[PDB]
RNA sequence: GUCAGCAUCAGUUUUCGGGGGCGGAAAAAGAAUAAGGGAAGGUGGCUGUUUAUAGCCCUUGUUGUAAUACGUCCACUGGGGACUGAGGACUGCGGCUUGCCAAGGAUGCUGACAUAAUGGU
RNA sequence: CUGCCGAAGUUUCCGGAUAGCAGAAACUCAGAUCAGUUUUAUGAGUAUGUAAAAUGAGAGUUUCUAGUGGGCCAUUUUUGGUAAGCAGAACUGGCGAUGCGGGAUGAACCGAACGUGAGGUUAAGGUGCCGGAAUGUACGCUC
RNA sequence: UUGAGAAGCUCAGACGAGUAGGCAGGCGUGGAGGUUUGUGACGAAGCCUUGGGCGUGAGCCUGGGUCGAACAGCCUCUAGU
């Protein structure tokens, strides 16, 4: 049993026996959708380009 | 198993999320937020075998560091700290990734 | 080919006083 | 399963070239300041476990089969069930008349030999 | 032996620091010069 | 590649200091280990606050606001030598904040033969009027009518044919 | 007599090799109009044979040839590694190598 | 029997690309376009001055959810190279659907060459 | 001939025993004990000694039987000093039983510890030529 | 599935310097008992050889040559090994 070992990370069929739920993972996700808030205290911009 | 797979991994993401968020609402509110102190600490070896003080031996007995380019998992915590602390001229260690 | 007087690199036993002579001046200047 | 050789040349004793009283055959340096012996650089190797052979290709030709003295016809029969093993090699002291009646008892069960053609033409 | 007591009376280490709200809006950073 | 960093940082809440100071400096290091272990090198040396007493509350790199403008930025300095104990001022004419220091550490460990741990940087100012300048080489820098030929040009293909024009 | 030479031309620079100890398995080869690593990148896995002449006329020519191919590059300067059938002998040093140009990848 | 070439895979590995998330001053800039401020290493003008017959710097608005760099991630992807092929009916873990499969270790298709190549000494 | 295990390198008492290090034999022990280790707590003077969590490893004894009882080198503390050397301890290291890469060459320097091999990648040191690898990039200094 | 020389077969993992010392398994030689329906004047033993093959090794087998009367494998015994 186990006569060679076979890395998962690049052998998709070992990959799929370890792990059954690397067939629905959808990794790229949009999260910053809709628009960007840029979100920067005047205070902490202040102190940042301060001295 | 893909149940629990499918869990851890949303925990991550959450988790993610909710650390960028909280640093987020600090800098708009000009506060500084803390992150969290690493729990885990990944160790590698990087001295071999030859020349070390009996000290540092048997530290890297006990992480279970006994060849060159060897790494552990360790759960970073007060002995811990202090024994990496001794034997940090022999190994490096740093706070692992999900990736890693 | 050198112009110099003395051979510039000295011979291993003359290296080893050198830092034994270092040693002579960290002894000079910690305890003596 | 090919036949594999970690390694081609013998194992000559240390300094038993420059001296003909010190034979070929290899023998243990024991002097505790041999260069040989602490393995120094350029020195000649010195057999080691290591240096084995294959246990499934072990005592093979390079044919495949494995070598088996054969003093008389006798012998030959023996060799019936092995003949994909096992290669006859007749013995240097069987005569003329036995080699060819040992040549021919091989041929027809067979069985390869290693000497086939010796004192027999 | 006071250790023997304290045992008697005992009868997990302090784990990593725990992420925190740091308020400067009372207290605003001061730049240090070595 | 150095980089500028605003690290912020304070001794452990207590009893004693429910509200400790908070103190932020802008100092340079390749990356952000560095520049925490400067930063409690630096506080220890001033403050005498403890590194285990203490915590880093906020790290920032802080990129230059104006990096495609020429500006000319004067340095104070703690060199330390033979003796140990010196101060400089050196002024830098370049785009770029970081780029000064670069030149600045470069610089020193040149003439000085001085090394990052015995530099410590004191301040880093921005000299936007040309009259406060100090340095003759950089005021001639400063001059309207600049121009001067190309010094230092010097310029696999082994065996070439022709003669380099080396030239116009 | 411009109608020839589907070869690159390259020389048997030396072994592959520390300051004291040669390994003769794999020889260092520089091919000539190559001047990088990334230029090394394209001669990679070409063919590489080395040409000498010998008196005794085997298969009716005095013309023997020694096989091999380019696996890597060695340094900066476009030199790469070539192994053998039969390595190369240590008296070819400074000799001329035909590359050729399969197998192809263009 | 020997030695070759290629293909499709497995193991180890190296070297080029492409695409896409997320992060930070939710990059900094910048560009374009509206306010105000300042001036110069002072332009047109007349050594001295304040955009005119050059322009620049600072702040704000806007175009914006700008882009880009850098960091990080993809159970995203396309190529090039090298070395290795242990084992030997069937079991197992899996995937696609009784079957098929890259899923408990290489096969397939050809050549050439034996009047030599290979392996020796 | 091959293979396996493998020291001591010196206390403590009168050249011998005891012990230590290495094995064997025969036992009991895994809801147990250990540790060239670190924390926590107690006191006492940044260290100390005592006790009680982390990490690692199965942990214990009895018999009896080999070999060993030197030295050299180096760091630190300290004791004196002297034209200047050095002299006296302690300390644990390195050699010693051990090849290999580098340092042009080497008992003590930097790396690294060894079955036979293929491939990959590095340490130390290196990339003008000898010599494998940039007559690399950027900023200075020096005649 | 035949793979029970159970002293055998098979699966898995780790490991490999080594003095003093300890332990184990093997190679070779003279002679003895047993055995091989053993080898041999159609050539024993020996010797020689840029012949071949086996073993990590001690060693073994074999071709050719020379040679001319005896010798070997296996199991045990023994030693002036």
């Amino acid at each position: 049993a186990h006569v060679q070992k076979k890395n998962p990370l690049k052998n998709k069929a070992v990959l799929s026996r370890l792990n059954p739920y690397a067939k629905a993972y959808k990794a790229n996700v949009k999260i910053n959708s809709e628009k960007t808030p840029k979100a920067a205290g005047e205070k902490f911009l202040s102190v940042l380009h301060e001295n | 198993i893909a149940k629990r797979a499918e869990a851890y991994e949303a925990e991550y993401r959450a988790a993610e999320r909710e650390q960028i968020e909280l640093a987020r609402k600090a800098r708009a509110e000009g506060n500084y937020f803390v992150p969290h102190e690493p729990k885990l600490i990944f160790v590698v070896r990087i001295r071999g075998i030859n020349n070390i003080p009996p000290k540092a031996r048997k530290i890297m007995q006990l992480l279970r560091l006994l060849q060159i380019n060897n790494g552990i998992f360790v759960k970073f915590n007060k002995a811990i700290k202090e024994m990496l602390q001794v034997v940090e001229p022999y190994v490096t260690y740093g706070i692992p990734n999900h990736k890693t | 080919v050198s112009l110099k007087k003395k051979s510039k690199r000295r011979t291993t036993r003359l290296r080893s006083r050198i830092e034994k002579k270092a040693a002579e001046s960290k002894r000079k200047q910690k305890r003596a | 399963v090919n036949i594999i050789k970690k390694r081609t040349k013998p194992f000559k004793r240390h300094q038993s070239d420059r001296f003909k009283r010190v034979g070929e055959s290899w023998r243990k340096p024991r002097g505790i300041d041999s260069c040989v012996r602490r393995r120094f650089r350029g020195t000649i190797s010195m057999p080691k476990i290591g240096y084995g052979n294959n246990k499934k290709t072990r005592y093979c030709m390079p044919n495949g089969l494995k070598a088996f003295l054969v003093r008389n016809v006798s012998d030959v029969e023996l060799l019936l069930m092995h003949n994909k093993t096992y290669a006859a090699e007749i013995a240097g002291n069987v005569s003329a008349r036995k080699r060819v009646e040992i040549v021919e008892k091989a041929r027809a069960l067979g069985v390869k030999v290693t000497n086939a053609g010796a004192k027999v033409r | 032996s006071k250790c023997r007591q304290d045992f008697l009376d005992r009868v997990q280490p302090a784990p990593p620091a725990k992420a925190h709200f740091v308020s400067t809006e009372n207290n605003e950073p001061v730049t240090l010069h070595p | 590649a150095l980089k500028e960093y605003q690290v912020v940082g304070r001794k452990v809440p207590t009893e004693h200091e429910p509200v400790p100071k908070l103190f932020r400096m802008r100092l340079f290091a390749p990356n952000e280990s560095v520049a925490k272990s400067r930063y409690w090198y630096f506080l220890k040396m001033i403050n005498k606050v403890k590194k285990a007493t203490g915590e880093i509350v906020a790290i920032n790199e802080i990129s230059e606001p104006k990096p495609l403008k020429a500006k000319v930025f004067g340095i104070w300095i703690r060199y330390d030598s033979r003796s140990g104990t010196h101060n400089m001022y050196k002024e830098f004419r370049d785009t770029t904040r970081v780029g000064a220091v670069e030149a600045m550490y470069a610089d020193m460990a040149a003439r000085h033969r001085a090394r990052f741990r015995s530099i410590r940087i004191l301040k880093v100012v921005e000299v936007e009027k040309k009259e406060d300048v100090r340095r003759n080489y950089v005021k001639q820098l400063l001059n309207p009518h600049l121009k001067f030929p190309l010094p230092h040009r010097r310029t696999k293909k082994v065996f070439a044919p022709h003669r380099p024009s080396t030239f116009y | 007599a411009q109608g020839h030479r589907l070869y690159v031309k390259a020389k048997h620079l030396s072994f592959q090799r520390s300051k004291h100890v040669i390994h003769p398995g794999t020889s260092i080869v520089k091919i000539e109009g190559c001047d990088s690593k990334e230029e090394a990148q394209f001669y990679l896995g070409k063919r590489v044979c080395y040409v000498y002449k010998s008196s005794k006329a085997v298969r009716g020519s005095k013309i023997r040839v020694i096989w091999g191919t380019i696996a890597r590059p060695h340094g900066n300067s476009g030199a790469v590694r070539a192994r053998f059938v039969h390595n190369l002998p240590a008296k070819t040093f400074g000799s001329s190598l035909r590359v050729m140009l399969y197998p192809s990848n263009i």
